[PDB]
RNA sequence: AACGAGGAAUUCCUAGUAAGCGCAAGUCAUCAGCUUGCGUUGAUUACGUCCCUGCCCUUUGUACACAC
C-alpha cells in the first residue's frame, strides 16, 4: 500500500492508499494536473488514482508485460501516459480511452 | 402626555399624568374604560395594538410597561425589566410586537402573544428615547440623547 | 501637547485602555507590536478593525492598548474593540466626521461589538 | 426524481398535530397558483422554501 | 492472465461487531428471547418451561412463554454455519424484556442445555463474558436500541407466516453491492410476528409450510452462503 | 377524537358526493 | 478609461505588518487564505439558513445566537461547522482548539480538491440534508412511522450534526485523527459519493420515509 | 480475581446555560471523607404545541362603546 503525505510533515501521514497486495515500485504524481497519482506495481498493472476517491482505481490501466517499474507523463498531452515494463515494449497508455491496451 | 389611534380609527385612546389610560369613542363621544395602574403612577407615553384588544403606556416614576386589555380593564401584567423610565412604545402593524424607548440605553423587543413571552434586548450609545417603527413592521427608528438617529431590525 | 484621544473597551472581566496620539503610523500592545498576539488564531481577529477600515488611515495615526484582566479569548476581543473605538473617537475629534460616520458605518454593518460591548446580561423567565 | 421547492405561504395554527410536526401551507415555485397542505417536522418560520419530494399527496391529521 | 495475489497462505477474515459499520455482513436477531433469571432459595437458576413452572405460576407469567431451549438450539445452529467460519456475520440477542444482547462470532457456545443456562444466569448479572485468552469479551449486552448498532448502509426485514414466499437466493441478489442485510426473526414460540415490525419495513416468508425456529434461521443461512458464494 | 377543520372535511367529502351523485343521475334522466 | 485615485501616499507603517495581512485588506477572506467570494450555494432552498453572503476571518465570533429562535440562520457555516465540533464530553468548552482543526481541514480539502474548501463544505453541507424523514404516531399503541418533510432551518442543522460526528465516530480509535477524517468526510459528501456517514443517512432516512409515504 | 466508556429502568437541563479547567476562603447554622465563593474556556437543541401524561381555570360578558 502507498502512502501520499504533506511535504515539510511527517508526523500527518495524510492520505494512505491501498494498491494491490504486490510491492508497488514507483509511485508519480501527474506534471500538468495535481489531483491525480500513478501507481505501478509487481501485480504488472499501472493504477491512477484521483485523491478524492483513495479507496477505488479511476482507471485500472492494464496490459503491461512484466515488472512495470518506472512511468513518466508527456507535457503536451494530459491524456497520454508512457508505460516502462521490464522486458522491453515501451507501452505508451491512453487514459481518455478505456485504457487498458496501448495506442 | 400622549395621544394614538387604533382600529380604523373609530377607538382612540390617551395617557394623563392623572395616573389613567382612557378610551374613547369617536362616534358617542365617551370613555369605554378608564384603564389604571395599581397605585395610580404617571405616565410618558401610549401605544396600542392595530387590533383593539391591548393597551400599553410608560411612566417617568415605576417604568414598568404596563398592558391592560381593551375588553377587561384589569391589567393583564406588568412588562419590567428596564432601568429608568420607559420613553416611548409602539406596537408593529404586521409582527404584532412591542418595542420600548428607555433611559436604559436599551431597546427591548417584547413578543408578548401566543406563548413566547421573550424579551430581546438592543442596547445603544446613549439614552435612548422617542421610539418609532416602519409600517412595514421590520424596523426600529430611534432617536438617542448624544444627537444621532439610530435605524434597527427587529428580527435580525 | 500634541493631540490624544483614549477609548475604552470590555469583555468578561479583560478591559482595555488605548490612547489614540498622531504619529508615524506603529501600532502598540503591552509595549509589544501587533505582530505578536499570542493566541495565534485569534491574530486575526485583531487586525480585523484594521483590515476593514483600510490600512491608509492608520497611516498616520499611533495607538498604544494595555490590557489586564480576563483569559486569552476575552483579551483579544477587548483590543479588537478598543482599537474601533480609538480610531472612531480620533476621526471624531480632530478629522472629518463624515470620515467618522463612514468608519462607523463599516464598523455596523459588519459587527456591533467592534463599537459597543453588549453585557451578556442573566434573564430570569 | 423530481422534487419541486416550495415557498410557504402561512404556517397554520390551532390544528391537530403532534409535537415536532407543524401543518403548513405551502406553494410551488413553478407556479404562483397551486397551493397544498403538507406537514413540516423541523422550525419552519413563514416564507422559507422548501423541498419537496413528490406533489400529490394530501397531508392528512397526524391523529 | 491476471496477476496473482503477493501472498496466498490462508489468513484468518475480519472478526465484525458493532464497532465497523461499513463492510457487507449478515445480521441475524433472535428476538423475543425468553432469558430471565430468578433466585431459588441460595442458587440462581434459568427459567424454563420444563424444568421449574410452578414458580412461573406465582409469578402470573403462563409457562409456555420462557422458552429459552429454542434460542439456545438456534444459536448452535447459527454458528457453527460456514458462514460464521467465513466471518460474514454476526448475531444478536434481543430479549422480552428488552436486554439486548451482542454475541460475537467467535464464541464456542456451551453445548448442553444446562451449562449454556449457567452462562446466560451470569452474563445477565455480570453485563459480559471474559474470554479465556483475556482478549476481548465474547457476550456483550449492549445498548438499547437495535438500529442504532445495526451497519449503516441497512436492509431490515422478518421471517414470518403469512408473508409472501420469495427465494433466500433472489432477495440477496437484488440486495446492492454494499447493504448489509438484517434478519429479525422470531425466537419465541407460537404467537404474533410483531416482534420488531417497528424496526423491518417489509416481512419475508420461506415457505407455506409451519417451519420451527432453529430450521427459520438455518434455511436463509444456508441460502446466504449459496448466494455469497463461500 | 376529531378536530373542527377535519369535521367539516369528513361533511363536505360525504354531501358533495352525494350531491355530485345525484347531479350525474340527473343528467342520467 | 477613468480612475479613482483615493490612495497617494503609500501607506508605510512604523510597525511592519507583513504583506500577507497588507493584501487581505482588499478582499475579506476565511483563514486569510480562502476567497468567500464566488461561493454559492448550489442547491436551493438553504440559502438563508446556510450564509455565506458575510466574509469572516476567523470561524470565533461569538455574539448572540442562540436568544432568538431563528437566529441561528445568520451563523456562518464554518462557524457553525466549528461550534458543533463539541459532541462529546472530552472536547466541550474548547474552541480554539476546534478553530485549529477546521483550519487543518479546509488545508486538506483544499490539497486534495482545488477549486475552495469553503464551496467544497458549503456543497458537502448542502447535500446530506435529509430532505424527507420520518416521525411516530401515539394512536394508543399504532406506533407506525409516517413521514413528514423538513424544515430548512432542520435539513441546516441535521446536515451539520451528522457530519461532524462521522469525523469523530471514524476517528474513535484509529490511527487518523480528526482533522484527516473530516477532510475524507466532507469531499466524499460534496460529491454525493455514498461512502461518508453523513450521505448514507441522507438515502437512508429518506428511504425510511419513502417507504410509508 | 475485578476492569477496555458501562444494562434494563430512571433523573436533570435552554445562553455566558450544560459541560471542562484551576485559584481563594473556611464566616455563631452546615461543611473537612467536604462546603462556599471567584475567575478561565464555552457549545448542541427546542424557544412551538396542547396530539399523549399531568396540573389548574371557565361555562350569565357584565368591566360603558363598536364588533361578535
Amino acid at each position: 500500500l502507498v502512502s501520499v503525505y504533506d511535504s515539510y510533515n511527517p508526523r500527518t501521514i495524510l492520505l494512505s492508499i491501498n494498491a494491490s497486495t504486490h510491492p508497488t515500485h514507483v509511485t508519480k504524481f501527474h506534471t500538468q494536473d495535481n489531483k491525480i497519482l500513478a501507481t505501478a506495481s509487481d501485480d504488472r498493472v499501472t493504477r491512477l488514482w484521483d485523491i478524492s476517491n483513495a479507496y477505488e482505481p479511476q482507471l485500472e490501466l492494464t496490459g503491461a508485460t512484466d515488472y512495470v517499474r518506472t512511468l513518466s507523463f508527456i507535457p503536451a498531452a494530459p491524456h497520454l501516459v508512457a508505460t516502462g515494463s521490464y522486458d522491453g515494449l515501451i507501452r505508451l497508455y491512453d487514459t481518455r480511452s478505456s485504457g487498458s491496451t496501448p495506442i | 402626555t400622549a395621544v394614538q389611534f387604533a382600529k380604523r380609527g373609530q377607538v382612540m385612546f390617551s395617557s394623563s399624568l392623572d395616573g389613567t389610560v382612557r378610551a374613547w369613542d369617536l362616534i358617542r363621544y365617551r370613555n369605554f374604560r378608564t384603564f389604571t395602574g395599581t397605585e395610580r403612577i404617571q405616565f410618558n407615553c401610549l401605544a396600542v395594538d392595530p387590533s383593539g384588544e391591548v393597551v400599553c403606556a410608560g411612566s417617568l416614576d415605576n417604568f414598568d410597561i404596563h398592558v391592560w386589555s381593551v375588553q377587561t380593564g384589569q391589567l393583564l401584567d406588568a412588562l419590567s425589566g428596564h432601568e429608568g423610565p420607559v420613553s416611548c412604545l409602539s406596537f408593529s402593524q404586521e409582527n404584532s410586537v412591542l418595542a420600548s424607548a428607555s433611559w436604559d440605553k436599551t431597546i427591548r423587543i417584547w413578543s408578548i402573544f401566543g406563548r413566547s413571552q421573550q424579551v430581546e434586548p438592543i442596547e445603544v450609545y446613549s439614552d435612548v428615547l422617542a421610539l418609532s417603527m416602519r409600517p412595514d413592521g421590520k424596523e426600529v427608528a430611534v432617536s438617542t440623547l448624544k444627537g444621532q438617529i439610530s435605524i434597527f431590525n427587529i428580527e435580525d | 501637547a500634541v493631540p490624544s484621544v483614549q477609548t475604552f473597551g470590555k469583555k468578561k472581566s479583560a478591559t482595555a485602555v488605548a490612547h489614540v496620539k498622531a504619529g508615524k503610523g506603529l501600532i502598540k500592545v503591552n509595549g509589544s507590536p501587533i505582530t505578536l498576539v499570542e493566541p495565534e488564531i485569534l491574530r486575526f481577529k485583531v487586525y480585523e478593525p484594521l483590515l476593514l477600515v483600510g490600512l491608509d488611515k492608520f497611516s498616520n495615526i499611533d495607538i498604544r492598548v494595555r490590557v489586564t484582566g480576563g483569559g486569552h479569548v476575552s483579551q483579544v476581543y477587548a483590543i479588537r474593540q478598543a482599537i474601533a473605538k480609538g480610531l472612531v473617537a480620533y476621526h471624531q475629534k480632530y478629522v472629518d466626521e463624515q470620515s467618522k460616520n463612514e468608519l462607523k458605518k463599516a464598523f455596523t454593518s459588519y459587527d456591533r461589538t467592534l463599537l459597543i460591548a453588549d453585557s451578556r446580561r442573566p434573564e430570569p423567565k | 426524481t423530481p422534487v419541486t421547492l416550495a415557498k410557504v405561504i402561512k404556517v397554520l395554527g390551532r390544528t391537530g398535530s403532534r409535537g415536532g410536526v407543524t401543518q403548513v401551507r405551502v406553494e410551488f415555485l413553478e407556479d404562483t397558483s397551486r397551493t397544498i397542505v403538507r406537514n413540516v417536522k423541523g422550525p419552519v418560520r413563514e416564507n422559507d422554501i422548501l423541498v419537496l419530494m413528490e406533489s400529490e399527496r394530501e397531508a392528512r391529521r397526524l391523529r | 492472465q491476471k496477476a496473482l495475489p503477493a501472498s496466498l497462505v490462508p489468513q484468518a477474515p475480519p472478526v465484525l461487531t458493532s464497532k465497523d459499520k461499513i463492510t457487507k455482513r449478515m445480521i441475524v436477531v433472535l428476538a423475543m428471547a425468553s432469558l430471565e433469571t430468578h433466585k431459588i432459595s441460595d442458587k440462581y437458576v434459568l427459567l424454563n418451561c420444563d424444568d421449574h413452572q410452578g414458580l412461573l405460576k406465582k409469578m402470573g407469567r403462563d409457562i409456555s412463554e420462557a422458552r429459552p431451549d429454542i434460542t439456545h438450539q438456534c444459536l448452535l445452529t447459527l454458528l457453527d454455519s460456514p458462514i460464521n467460519k467465513a466471518g460474514k456475520l454476526q448475531v444478536y440477542i434481543q430479549t422480552s424484556r428488552g436486554i439486548l444482547i451482542e454475541v460475537n462470532p467467535t464464541v464456542r457456545i456451551p453445548r448442553t442445555f444446562k451449562r449454556f443456562s449457567g452462562l446466560m444466569v451470569q452474563l445477565l448479572h455480570k453485563l459480559s463474558i471474559r474470554s479465556v485468552n483475556s482478549e476481548e469479551k465474547l457476550l456483550k449486552v449492549i445498548k438499547n436500541p437495535i438500529t442504532d448498532h445495526l451497519p449503516t448502509k441497512c436492509r431490515k426485514v422478518t421471517l414470518s407466516f403469512d408473508a409472501p414466499v420469495i427465494r433466500v437466493q433472489d432477495y440477496i441478489e437484488k440486495l446492492d453491492d454494499d447493504e448489509s442485510i438484517c434478519v429479525f426473526v422470531g425466537a419465541m414460540a407460537r404467537g404474533k410476528d410483531n416482534f420488531a415490525d417497528e424496526y423491518v419495513d417489509e416481512k419475508v416468508g420461506l415457505s407455506n409450510y409451519p417451519l420451527s425456529a432453529s430450521v427459520a434461521c438455518s434455511k436463509f443461512c444456508h441460502g446466504a452462503e449459496d448466494a455469497w458464494n463461500i | 377524537s376529531l378536530k373542527a377543520g377535519e369535521r367539516l372535511m369528513e361533511a363536505l367529502d360525504l354531501g358533495i358526493a352525494e350531491i355530485e351523485g345525484l347531479e350525474a343521475y340527473n343528467r342520467d334522466m | 478609461d477613468f480612475e479613482v485615485v483615493e490612495e497617494f501616499t503609500p501607506v508605510v507603517l512604523a510597525t511592519p505588518i507583513p504583506e500577507e495581512v497588507q493584501q487581505a485588506q482588499t478582499e475579506i477572506k476565511l483563514f486569510n487564505k480562502w476567497s468567500f467570494e464566488e461561493v454559492e450555494v448550489k442547491d436551493a432552498s438553504l440559502v438563508d439558513y446556510v450564509q455565506v453572503r458575510q466574509p469572516i476571518f476567523v470561524a470565533h465570533t461569538a455574539g448572540r445566537y442562540a436568544n432568538k429562535r431563528f437566529r441561528k440562520a445568520q451563523c456562518p457555516i464554518i462557524e457553525r461547522l466549528t461550534n458543533s465540533l463539541m459532541m462529546n464530553g472530552r472536547n466541550n468548552g474548547k474552541k480554539l482548539k476546534a478553530v485549529r482543526i477546521i483550519k487543518h481541514t479546509l488545508d486538506i480539502i483544499n490539497v486534495l480538491t482545488d477549486q475552495n474548501p469553503i464551496q467544497v463544505v458549503v456543497d458537502a453541507i448542502t447535500n446530506t440534508g435529509p430532505r424527507e424523514d420520518t416521525t411516530r404516531v401515539g394512536g394508543g399503541g399504532a406506533a407506525r412511522r409516517q413521514a413528514v418533510d423538513v424544515s430548512p432551518l432542520r435539513r441546516v442543522n441535521q446536515a451539520i450534526a451528522l457530519l461532524t460526528i462521522g469525523a469523530r465516530e471514524a476517528a474513535f480509535r484509529n490511527i487518523k485523527t480528526i482533522a484527516e477524517t473530516l477532510a475524507e468526510e466532507l469531499i466524499n459528501a460534496a460529491k454525493g459519493s455514498s461512502t461518508s456517514y453523513a450521505i448514507k443517512k441522507k438515502d437512508e432516512l429518506e428511504r425510511v420515509a419513502k417507504s410509508n409515504r
